[PDB]
This record gives structure tokens, sequence and C-alpha cells, in this order.
DNA sequence: TCTGGGTGGTGGCCGTTTTCGTTGTTTTTTTCTGTCTCGTGCCAGGAGACTAGGGAGTAATCCCCTTGGCGGTTAAAACGCGGGGGACA
DNA sequence: CCCGCGTTTTAACCGCCAAGGGGATTACTCCCTAGTCTCCTGGCACGAGACAGAAAAAAACAACGAAAACGGCCACCACCCAGA
């Protein structure tokens, strides 16, 4: 007899888009990314140490690359008359960029 | 790759004068040591991490010459005198006789008739469904010509005709109560694979609560005075045990004076492990019940092993028909204290009078003897 | 260290997509993004560790990462160089 | 690693000291002994207890060691 | 005996297979021509032998900061329910 | 199927403490590289010759598109069985 205030799907998504394009703080949590970086590095040399600045630089580079990739992915998804990005969109973006063979 | 030569390598007439030992190479560098291969010393890494930065006295070879072959006692031999990973029938895991045709999979003891694992029919085995598929050809007219004939030939039990008919087309299925009977008892609840549980079964612990708890946590409320938090969490007061009537925690400077305490799973009454004689916290299995609750099974000997069980809790079908009280009114044992599975409603004073006259009239009966 | 790629949670990828201007995200996108991120990190950390080894160091410095990114064509400002 | 392995109650120590050697825990112990006495007051003799701890000092010459350690710390801080 | 349902046979329509001719392309033998490969001769860059200097290897010291761990707070991640708008046929 | 909202759980984050590996630097010393003169032989330019390949014409064959035949599905008629 009242109904809660549910925003129509796609509204909070746009609000989040605005919020996260307005800000600059890193979006990936720091500890999980550091653990991932160390695990990946473990396959090239054992008993490696990382300067905190090194992990931060890796995180910034990775986040910037992923954001640019998602921009290209959204462009491809819109090109297909879609609104949802799908793995095929990421694959096409990477293929055109020249990253994926 | 040199051929796997048969070592004997007979030369002239089976004299085997010349041999050819197999190449080892393998079973060597096998790296199956719990470290690195058995023929190699500790690794440089292990060395760096691990280091700190009289044979004439061996009275072992002198054992064969003082060991006497012993044969006493009986010693006479005492001669004399692609495919599914879960069983489609019981919905569980195990060895499976996967169907060549159907994607379903069954246990060996869940088929019909049960099949011995070492005595398989082998070849190709079909499930009941695919056997019916090939026996029916999937068209409806032939299936009609078959099933109507079946019904006609089963006129004696025509009332059950189609029930009989449809069994042949069904794969074996484990029996489980339909939900319309379990629901009658809110307490009961199915388990992960059909482990049929009640209110008396403790909620299972997670791997985080057992395999990740650090030194002094989990079942480990037996290793340190660290769990001094046997203080009433909600109120911050001291959980007092019902028997000794005090809480013992001593101090961090006298942890030996602390006495373990636990709270009953049913009614949160604290008890000392040393007051209800116990050796551990439950933490697992079933829910602990005080010695302060009423029995459910009341096994009685008068052998006359007459059983009494308290009727299982019924859905709110449940009836409470009010007494007119006083003596008599023999309920079985079911009661609902008040200020066809009919939970009788005995209030307070009726119990007093009933016990009073029970013990008194029993004493007068003893007088009669 | 095992199964840390899942540390890049679904909401983190959602935030990254939102910063990229994405309004609706398919369910399969998260695993693909994790794979792409793993490939990128493997390509970068390989060169970073190569630089570290050449310097005969046991510590990967931020300047090694910066050199690796510059080598790959992703010059990064704000960490020296 | 050997002597450490046999150090069960000592490896958790230095972290249990931080928690259990504090104001809250120290008042908790004394209050609990008082509560036990008051419960054997509810369910046993009412009047009798006039203490809850019995710290004893059989040996002098330890006070001077405590004072020496305190003096060393003070001089270091 | 008549009507309805189901099965069997015959006819019609649709789909698939083949069946055929037609271009387009590939393969094969002959021709011939111009660039690849080899040789000759000269020269200038590489080699050899030697001296001088300092860049870097190596040992020693030290002081940062990278690692580890531990506890408390709570923000974020997870899991679930529900619905509608978007994918897609 | 994915967004949105809500409990519920997890662990990230902070901060604080303890330890030491390894980055960073300094001093010593030598072995490696630059430099230079003399020697010469490998590499380059030029000339040549001939055979690998381009071309080409002709035949073989190997992908593209129509009517008949076979098979499958649907409709209609005939026969048999069941019901009225
Ligand atoms: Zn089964
Ligand atoms: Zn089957
Ligand atoms: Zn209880
Ligand atoms: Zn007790």
């Amino acid at each position: 007899v009242k109904k809660p205030h549910r925003y129509r799907p796609g509204t909070v998504a746009l609000r989040e888009i605005r919020r996260y394009q307005k800000s600059t703080e890193l979006l990936i949590r720091k500890l999980p990314f550091q653990r991932l970086v160390r695990e990946i590095a473990q396959d090239f040399k054992t008993d490696l140490r990382f300067q905190s600045s090194a992990v931060m630089a890796l995180q910034e580079a990775s986040e910037a690359y992923l954001v640019a990739l998602f921009e290209d992915t959204n462009l491809c998804a819109i090109h297909a008359k879609r609104v949802t990005i799908m793995p095929k969109d990421i694959q096409l973006a990477r293929r055109i960029r020249g990253e994926r063979a | 790759e040199e051929e796997p030569k048969e070592l004997l390598e007979k030369d002239s007439k089976g004299n085997i004068i010349k041999l050819n030992e197999p190449s080892t190479i393998s079973e060597d560098s096998k790296v199956s040591v719990t470290g690195l291969p058995l023929n190699k010393g500790p690794s440089e890494k292990i060395k760096r991490e691990s280091l700190w930065n009289n044979r004439n006295d061996l009275k072992t070879f002198l054992t064969e010459n003082m060991t006497e072959e012993s044969n006493i006692r009986s010693t006479i031999g005492w001669n004399g005198d692609e495919n599914e990973d879960f069983c489609s029938a019981c919905n569980q895991s195990g060895s499976f006789l996967c169907c060549d045709t159907c994607p379903k999979s069954f246990h060996f003891l869940c088929l019909d008739p049960p099949i011995d694992p070492n005595n398989l029919p082998k070849g190709d085995w079909h499930c009941n469904e695919c056997k019916f598929k090939i026996f029916i050809n999937n068209s409806m007219a032939t299936l009609k010509k078959i099933e109507s004939n079946f019904i006609k030939q089963n006129n004696n039990v025509k009332i059950f005709a189609k029930l009989l008919f449809n069994i042949d087309s069904h794969n074996p299925k484990q029996f489980q109560l339909p939900n319309y009977i379990k629901e009658t008892f809110p307490a009961v609840k199915t388990g992960s694979r059909g482990q049929y549980s009640d209110e008396n079964d403790k909620i299972p612990l997670t791997d985080r609560q057992l395999f990740n708890t650090s030194y002094g946590q989990s079942i480990t409320k037996l290793d340190s005075y660290n769990p001094d938090t046997h203080i009433d969490s909600n109120s911050g007061k001291f959980l007092i045990c019902y028997k000794c009537n005090q809480t013992r925690l001593g101090s961090w400077s006298h942890p030996e004076n602390s006495r373990l305490i636990m709270t009953c799973d049913y009614c949160q009454t604290p008890w000392h492990l040393d007051c209800v004689p116990r050796a551990s916290f439950k933490n697992l299995g079933s829910k602990w019940k005080c010695p302060l609750h009423s029995p459910t099974k009341v096994y009685k000997k008068i052998v006359n092993y007459k059983v009494w069980k308290k009727q299982r809790l019924i859905n709110k079908n449940q009836l409470y028909y009010e007494p007119l009280q006083k003596i008599g009114y023999q309920n079985n044992g079911n009661i609902q204290i008040i200020p066809d599975f009919k939970i009788t409603q005995i209030d307070e004073n009726s119990i007093k009078y009933d016990f009073f006259d029970k013990i008194y009239k029993s004493k007068m009966v003893q007088k009669r003897k | 260290l095992r199964d840390n790629i899942q540390g890049i949670t679904k909401p983190a990828i959602r935030r990254l997509a939102r910063r990229g201007g994405v309004k609706r995200i398919s369910g399969l996108i998260y695993e693909e993004t994790r794979g792409v991120l793993k490939v990128f990190l493997e390509n970068v950390i390989r060169d970073a560790v190569t630089y570290t080894e050449h310097a005969k160091r046991k510590t990967v410095t931020a300047m090694d990462v910066v050199y690796a990114l510059k080598r790959q064509g992703r010059t990064l400002y704000g960490f020296g160089g | 690693v050997f002597f450490k392995s046999l150090d069960h109650l000592g490896l958790t120590f230095k972290q249990a000291d931080k928690k259990l050697l504090t104001t809250k825990q120290l008042i908790s112990e004394i209050s609990s002994i008082k509560v036990d006495q008051t419960n054997k007051k509810i369910h046993w003799l009412t009047p009798k207890p006039k203490s809850q701890l019995d710290f004893d000092f059989p040996d002098k010459n330890i006070f001077y060691d405590i004072l020496c350690l305190a003096d060393t710390f003070i001089t270091h801080t």
C-alpha cells in the first residue's frame, strides 16, 4: 500500500556513470590488486619485492587501460544497435586495436 | 627410443650368458620425494632458507644372531572348520553406468534391477526412457495402439490401468516424501542430499569457521584463556551456570581458575562443562540440549518396553481443545502450559493436584500391600 | 597466492565500465575482463621483472614499471621518469 | 623451529596480553568474582565476603627489579 | 446395419538428391628473356699488436622501506528477490 | 537476462608494532675498452651468362545453376476394428 521508490532500470546506472567520470580515485580495491600483481610476478621470478609505488603504478596503468577498453567496447556495442556490452564487443575492440590476433 | 628389451637377452640356447639392464633415467629425477629428486641434495633456495647462516658402537648387526624363530601357540594353521555427474535416480555422486544413448546417469545400486559393478552386462546399456523411445518410435498413433491394448488386457485392474502402464516408461527414482506431507511439520527440513533433518540438528559450520580459525579459535576454545568472552554478549553480564550458580574466569594471570561454560542450543541456559559432565564443546553434529529439558523418548520398562514419543509439531491443523481440568483428563504426554494430535492445555494448578494425588494415592496403595 | 584474479570483483569491473561510459553490462563480461586484465598485467610485469633482473635487484621499482609501460606504448606520468 | 613448536601458550601470548591485560578485562575479573559471591548470596549465605582478590608478595627484592626495569624504560623513552 | 476411429494403400505436394551443361580456373608443355649468381679486381674497413686510463666489479656499511602480522571498524561485496526493458528471433 | 534494492557477510582499510632484506652509497683496484699505427683480405662494384620464371595457348577440371527421380510429409480413399 505504498510501494518503495524503485528507480527505473538504467537510472542508477547513469548516475554511477556521472559519478565515476567525475572522480579520479582508483576503482579496483588495492589489496586484491596487489595480491594479483604478486601472483602474476611469481611466474617470472621468485622472492620478488615490490615498491608500493610500483604496485600503484601498475594499478593506475591497468585501470586506465581497462577504462579505455570499456569505452571502445561501449562504442562497438552501440554500433551493433545494442546498449549492453557483451564479450564479443570486447573481442572486437581488442581485435581492431591490434592487441588480440 | 631403444626398444623395451627383455633383459634376459638370451645369446645362444637360452644360456642368458649376456644381460641388458634396463635404463633407469626415469624413476630417477622423478621429483617425488616431498622435495626434489631423491638422488639430488637440498636445493640452493632450501639451503639458504634453512641453514643457520662411532660406527663401532652400533649394536644393530648383532640382531640376526640373537633372534630366535618363534613358533608356539596354535601354529597348526588351526586347520579345520557428455554424461551427467549426478545419479539421476537419487541425485548424488558416485560411480556411474553412463548410458550410451541417454545423457542421464545412475548408480549401479540405483538401477532396476540393481547391477553388480563387477558383473556388468557390458556392451551397450539403455535407460528405461531410451528403451521406451525406441520401443515407441515417438509417434502417437502407435503408442495409442500399444497403450490402449495394454489397458484392454488389464481390464481386471482397469481402475489402475494407466498407472500400471506408465511405470515402464520411467527410470528408477529414489523415494522422497512430497512436500504436502513434510509441510505438516514445520520443524522438519530436508538436507543437502536428502539428509532429513529436524530442529535438533546444529547448523553446519563453514570452512572459514574451522579451517581458517587461528591459534585459539574454533574448537580451539580449549587451548587458551583467550575466550574469556563467556560473558553474556547481549547484556554484557556474566553467563551464570545453573548448577554452581557462578561464572568462573579467573584472570589472565590465573587462567587455570577459569572453568569452561556453554549455552544450551535450545534454551540459552549457561552450563559449566564440569557441571554437566562433558569433555568438549559440541560445535558440530546436533544441537546440545540441557539436562533441564523434558524428554522426547520415554522408554519404559514394567519387559514391556513401551515407547512414548512426543507428537511432532504440527502446522498452525494444530488444535488446542480446552479442558475442564481437575484430576483425570489423561493426556498422553502432550501439553501446552497455559496461565487427533490435540495438544491438551493443562494450566498450572492441575499439575500440582495431579502430582499430589498421584504420590499420595500411590503411598496409600503401598499401604494396601 | 592462489585464485587472486577473482579479487577483481564484479562491482570493481562495474565501476571500471561506468567510468568508461557503459550503462548496461552483460553477465559474461566480468570473466572476459578478468582475462584481459590478466593478459595486460602479464605483459607489463614481464618487462618490469626483466628490467629488475637486469639491474640485479630483488625489488621491482616503480621506475621499472614506468619503463615497461613506456616500452609497450602506454607512457605513464606521475611516478617518475 | 623446535622450541617454538612446543611454544603453544607463548606464541599466542604477546597478543593475548594486549587484549586481556587491559582496564576492561581487569575490572571484569574482579566484578565476576564479586558476582559469584553475590550469587552465593542469592542462593547461599548473604553476609560474609569482604574481598575478592588476594594478591600476595612472599618475596621482597622483586619490587626493586620492577623498579629497575621501569627506570630503564623511562631512561630509554 | 450404420457411424466413428484407426490402420493401410494411393495420390499429391514439398524437400532433397542427382544430373546436366557452362564458365572460370588450374595444370601442362613450349619459349625466351632478364635478373640472380658467380667471378675479378681494388680498396678501405677489420684485424693485430700495444698503451693508457677509468668504468665498472667487488667488498663493506647503513639505513630505508618492504614484508609480516595483528586487531577494530565498517564499507563494500555477496546473495537473493523481483520486475521490466532490452536482446533477439 | 540484467538492473535495483535490501539484508548479510566478508575482508579491505587503517594504524600500529617488529624485523631485516636489500637498495643505495663509498672506497679500492683492475681488467676491459678506447685509441692508434700497420697490414691485409673481406666485401663491394662491375661485368656476364644462363636458367628460373613469366607468359601463353590449349586441355582438363572444378566450382556455379535447371528437370527428373526418390524420399518424406500431408491429404484422400478403402479396409478393418470398435462403438452405437
Ligand atoms: Zn543413485
Ligand atoms: Zn539412456
Ligand atoms: Zn536448554
Ligand atoms: Zn557450573
